[PDB]
């Protein structure tokens, strides 16, 4: 049940549309046309090194010792030898340390059964639910992300989302084509984020 | 690496090239290991030949190169031959070797000694029966004559290398150690008593006729897992320095303790956690004082058989204002290593 | 010669002994060279293990024995660690190592460093990042990413060492090169910049916060000839040393230059030509000055890959009355070389 | 241990490790050859490469890493390289090596030099022609160009070293030797001349523009038995020093005598006697004084080919009073070798 | 010729049957009883390694420098490298060193032919004559055997004793089935100390 | 082509090979065979024709074959530094395309820029003879290695090479008096030489 859900359509039709086509669109396009598949990935390598911490406090915090270990171990071997993150050695080395989504404090309290209380959906910035975007925004008080500052954390929200918006340059008729794209939209943030506080 | 197996001789050649360094506070004066560079290779061999049914022959030198240096005036700096003995097996009644070898004390402290970088602090070399030592005859028996399985005793005699440093001296000493391993558990004794040298007596700390050192150690090393106890006191042996008056010497009595807890992954990821205190007693002119302190969080990430890279931190807890003038500082060091 | 091939792990044992003497008017003291005996022996491992397709582990560690001292107290002079690195190759994503190892810089330099016994005068070793270094850690990659073939670029942090000497000693810098090899040409630029330590900065020849060197090599190595041009400046770093003050430091800045043609003739002759000079500016109280101006004529005969002699033959061109002292007399080498 | 032969290239890397101890009177400060561990290990190659039918290439380097020091202030005293040379071989007539290599009237001087670890008393190293020395360019020839079996010549020249010491310096010289060895018997001559340094004519003892030695040797090696006589004279080149006035330098002439006997029986153990007696003449304000004077009993009993064990027991005739303050007391020594 | 039989006889008596039964026998079941194996033949090489040198010794006194050499290589090995004597390691090396019985000072005398004088048998001792029980005392004039005290000896006699009677434990058979225990007694001595004197 | 002292060559010719062959020359090389060892024979052989070594490769440059200049070079290189001072052939040893050959000296580079022999002498003792080659080769005594000998070691160098010779021919003997005119096949045999030298 979604009580706020009046205003994400307003602004779900100011990101999906008037923000989408005359300014994303294009940056998305000389994204993929100007910058090399080694820097993509050798960026998205660097950028998943950072949150490597944060998602090993909180399987630590989930109870699964294993998974955080896993991830220290991510981040020990990218940071120091992969090239600061850059290169991803824990990955090439064992096929048991392959990068995957983040688990934030935000999985943390769905593991321990929050609710959302409203979802919302704001301009520019998209999908947010109290529980997740903001209980992710816990893990900026321990290394790591405590260490960004504000010009280098919107930057990494920029660039990371660039690549995404690059990446599904043309899935877009699987939401043209179907006779709902918002509700969808909605209910696609709970898809990915209850599998991620399971 | 195996590179010779021809009529009943094999000789392995071994070494490593390990990229090392450390990172201290400030220029690391007033820390635990220091800061900078401190990249070093070993390289050895391990001889052994088969004599016939009873008697096999052994022998092993092993080398340390620093790579810390520069090619120039001090190129040989702390460039040292760490063992270099020869000796023989003889069927069941134990083996006899005589050289530059470990003390018999190790046999309980290197329960203890399975840090990335770091810790078995009180296995100092040149220092009796604790660590590396010249001159030393050695007798082991393992499985007690085939009559014990899992028990195992050695007991050695330690000739007089009277050298230039009280430092690296020592009159004559013997020593023995016994352990007894048994389904993952493992038990272990150790003690050595040895003559002190002229000038080891006219040192400003430390003072007696004969030094003695004796450790025990818990471990059970079985499914992934390693935890390992040791407990030591010593007599006028565990060289100590203070930093204030520029005199040193030996402690007159330490009591030590060291804890590890490592697990291995499947992974290869094998963290390890430690405790080390070295408590000093009755030092001169300071009274009960710490020689080490800390707990350590580390890992060492195993690729294979041939190449790792650890981590190893540091967490001091020896005070500022250590009477002995000892760091107090944390270090944590970042390895890289190819072996063969 | 890999002396070991098993598992996945490949371990060369290599070395040579190098029976050397120098010629140089009278005692030598003034020579490019030096006069007498300098017969001197190398022995070292490379390493190497397939982890899996992807990440390869090595090991390298090189050592100079010196075979022109005497076996009492000069035993050791100038035996010196010439390498000591570990690292990891990943597939197409590059390779990084740390330990020591060469300097950046030197990915330039080597392009005329192909004289028998000589040249190369600019790539001093312990000098920031003209040859080796210790605690450089260095990311190389070729072929850029498996995109473009020929083109390699490495880029490479320097840890401070800060040691006795202010010779042997460096700041923090960071560097980087890439070159271009396209059918037998080959271009290259390399340029690292790096903190001086506070003792270089005591000296009384140069001074300054930031040492910094770069150099650029054309060159055409195709069709049994080798032509090479290298041009390189240095801000602080090239040691220098007043013979007449007896004080020594840094040149404040270099212009150096290095010309190699040699040919290889199918009978076994491979006939050698250079021209080097590496000129001084602004030093202290003597203003411009060279530190190197020759031609070299040699001349290495092969008799197979594992046996070699040679005679190089340096045309010193450095002056009778160069102001920093530099000798000026003529010196030319004779070696056999057995390597395996 | 021949660890590489591929491609008309082997490659021999051998070492020990010996287990030694030496046991004489006192701190033995006044024995014949020390008191305490002794224990060393030693590291090398030879190499050799078939360049075709006629030439053959080869090199070796052969280097003594001591184990009786600490790995602290002392870690390298002792440590030296004994051999490193390169040369070449032609088809039948002969071979050219340069480098650290045996001076040639040691081919006279080996005939007596097999004790097990004692003995050889007149072969100082360092000292010209006699034991090893560096910058040597030697030829040598077998069987004389293949017309007679059994006849051997060696001629050499010695490269000028001018080093820090009196002791290990030396001028240039020339010499050779001649041997036949026909049906288990064998004689040799050898002799040597160089020029003295001029820091070898400024020291209290020995002068003179030029040194020389000469030695003769007869032997018997045959039948399990080993029978050899050395004798040889120098002129100011035996090395001295009088412990009394702390000055040193070279004896003015020394008379040397050097018999062994020796029998391997069958089960493994090879007993030997030796006699030693080196009289300096005309010491510089001494007149006639005994430098060695000895005989020995021992024993090496041999496991095989790489195990080994023994005892060596010197009886010393120096007397209480040797003017030099040469040592007086007796000297045993135990050694286990192992060896590859 | 048994010159001192009526006194032989009486003390033989003494010895066979009340020192025998009461003292010796006992002590020879508790020793291979709660002694271990490793122990007692660890003791025998103990001991035979100090007659060695004064074998050596008298192998060379008798004109046979290869037995002499022989039994050098035994003390030579045993003592240094095999830990003291306690290890025959000159024996474990070649099967042409294998232990022997001792040749002392006593074989040298009768080996020149110098005859035993009379036989006697004493209690608590047994079997002596002049010319070996005795004779044999020579070799502790020179090393090795000097160097023990006389309680040393007692007890190196008494621990050779103990375990020749120890390794007998069942062979008594064959002396008590023996119409005359002593002259089958006193012709082992001549048996043995006239093949030690070859 | 025309020999116009032809008259004083014959004259000395008939001095050469009636005289001072039999009743000097040929008995010398037969003692020379005789009692002079083989490795000693071909080990002064070698070190006679070392010494000519930097010369050939001066002058092979100044022709312009620098292949052939360089692998004279090497022959001195090799044969003096390792070979024991040019007794031991290294450089041949080593490749066949090292093997020593005939001398090319200073004779040698001006005929391969055509200049004529003058006229052909035989003076007695030294047999041959043209202002060019005998001679005109001195110009090889101006700079280094042959510039280094005396007086008394260079005509020693011309007698052991030329006794040497002279003993490896010591069976042709029959091949130069069976033919009707001695002197023209001599006399042509010197033209033959030094004409193959020119190419
Ligand atoms: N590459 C030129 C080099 O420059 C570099 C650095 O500039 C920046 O440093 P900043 O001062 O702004 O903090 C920046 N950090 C960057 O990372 C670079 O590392 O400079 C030289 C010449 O610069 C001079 C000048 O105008 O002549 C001289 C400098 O001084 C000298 C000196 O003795 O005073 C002489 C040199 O031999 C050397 O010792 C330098 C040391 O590096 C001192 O730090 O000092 C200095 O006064 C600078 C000022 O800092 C300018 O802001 O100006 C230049 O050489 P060129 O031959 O004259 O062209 C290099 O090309
Ligand atoms: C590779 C073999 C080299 C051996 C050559 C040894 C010769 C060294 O002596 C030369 C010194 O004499 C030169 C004249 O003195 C200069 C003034
Ligand atoms: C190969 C095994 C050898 C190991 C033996 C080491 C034994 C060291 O102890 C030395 C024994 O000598 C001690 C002498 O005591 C001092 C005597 O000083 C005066 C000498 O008469
Ligand atoms: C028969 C076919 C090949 C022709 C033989 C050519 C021989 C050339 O090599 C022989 C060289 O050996 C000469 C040895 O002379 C002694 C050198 O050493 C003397 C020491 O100073
Ligand atoms: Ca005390
Ligand atoms: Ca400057
Ligand atoms: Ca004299």
């Amino acid at each position: 049940s979604d009580p706020l859900e009046g205003f994400n359509r307003t602004m779900f039709n100011f990101n999906f549309n008037v923000v989408d086509p005359y300014v994303l669109r294009p940056v998305a396009v000389a994204w993929r046309d100007y910058v090399p598949q080694p820097a993509r990935n050798g960026l998205s390598n660097f950028t998943s090194n950072l949150e490597e911490p944060a998602v090993m406090v909180n399987y630590f915090l989930q109870g699964d010792p294993y998974k955080g270990m896993v991830h220290f171990t991510r981040f020990f071997l990218n940071t120091i030898l992969g090239m600061g993150g850059l290169i991803d050695v824990a990955g090439m080395a064992n096929p048991q340390l392959q990068r995957v989504e983040p688990h934030r404090f935000g999985s943390t309290l769905g593991h321990y059964g929050v609710g959302y209380g409203p979802y919302v959906q704001l301009p520019f910035y998209g999908s947010f639910t109290l529980r997740d975007e903001g209980g992710d925004m816990a893990d900026g008080l321990y290394p790591v992300l405590s260490w960004l500052t504000w010009p280098m954390s919107i930057g990494k929200w920029a660039v990371e989302g660039i690549e995404t918006r690059a990446q599904l340059l043309d899935s877009d008729g699987l939401l043209r084509q179907s006779s709902d794209p918002y509700i969808l939209m909605r209910e696609a943030y709970f898809q990915r984020h209850d599998f991620i506080a399971n | 690496a195996e590179i010779y197996n021809k009529d009943g001789n094999k000789v392995d050649l071994y070494g490593k090239a390990v990229g090392l360094h450390y990172f201290s506070k400030g220029n690391g004066e007033n820390s635990y290991g220091g800061n900078g560079d401190m990249t070093y290779a070993r390289l050895g061999f391990k001889g052994e030949t088969q004599i016939n049914s009873d008697l096999t022959g052994y022998g092993q030198w092993e080398y340390n190169f620093q790579g810390n240096n520069s090619e120039g005036a001090d190129a040989q700096t702390g460039n040292k031959t760490r063992l270099a003995f020869a000796g023989l097996k003889y069927a069941d009644v134990g083996s006899f070797d005589y050289g530059r070898n470990y003390g018999v004390v190790y046999d309980a402290l290197g329960y203890t000694d399975m840090l990335p970088e770091f810790g078995g602090d009180t296995a100092y070399s040149d220092d009796f029966f604790v660590g590396r030592v010249g001159g030393v005859a050695t007798y082991r028996n393992s499985n007690f004559f085939g009559l014990v399985d899992g028990l195992n005793f050695a007991v050695q005699y330690l000739g007089k290398n009277e050298r230039d440093t009280a430092r690296r001296s020592n009159g004559d000493g013997v020593g023995g150690s016994i352990s007894y391993e048994y389904e993952g558990f493992g038990i272990v004794g150790a003690y050595g008593a040895a003559d002190r040298t002229n000038l080891q007596e006219a040192q400003p700390l430390g003072n007696g006729k004969k030094a003695e050192q004796w450790a025990t150690g818990l471990k059970y090393d079985a499914n992934n897992i390693y935890l390992a106890a040791n407990y030591g006191e010593t007599r006028n042996a565990t060289p100590i320095t203070n930093k204030f008056t520029n005199t040193s010497g030996f402690a007159n009595k330490t009591q030590d303790v060291l804890l590890v807890a490592q697990y291995q992954f499947d992974f290869g990821l094998r963290p390890s956690i430690a405790y080390t205190k070295s408590k000093a007693k009755d030092v001169e002119g300071i009274g009960d004082v710490d020689l080490v302190n800390y707990f350590e969080v580390g890992a060492t990430y195993y690729f294979n058989k041939n190449m790792s890279t650890y981590v190893d931190y540091i967490i001091n807890q020896i005070d500022s204002d250590n009477k002995l003038g000892v760091g107090s500082d944390d270090t944590v060091a970042v390895g890289i290593v190819y072996q063969f």
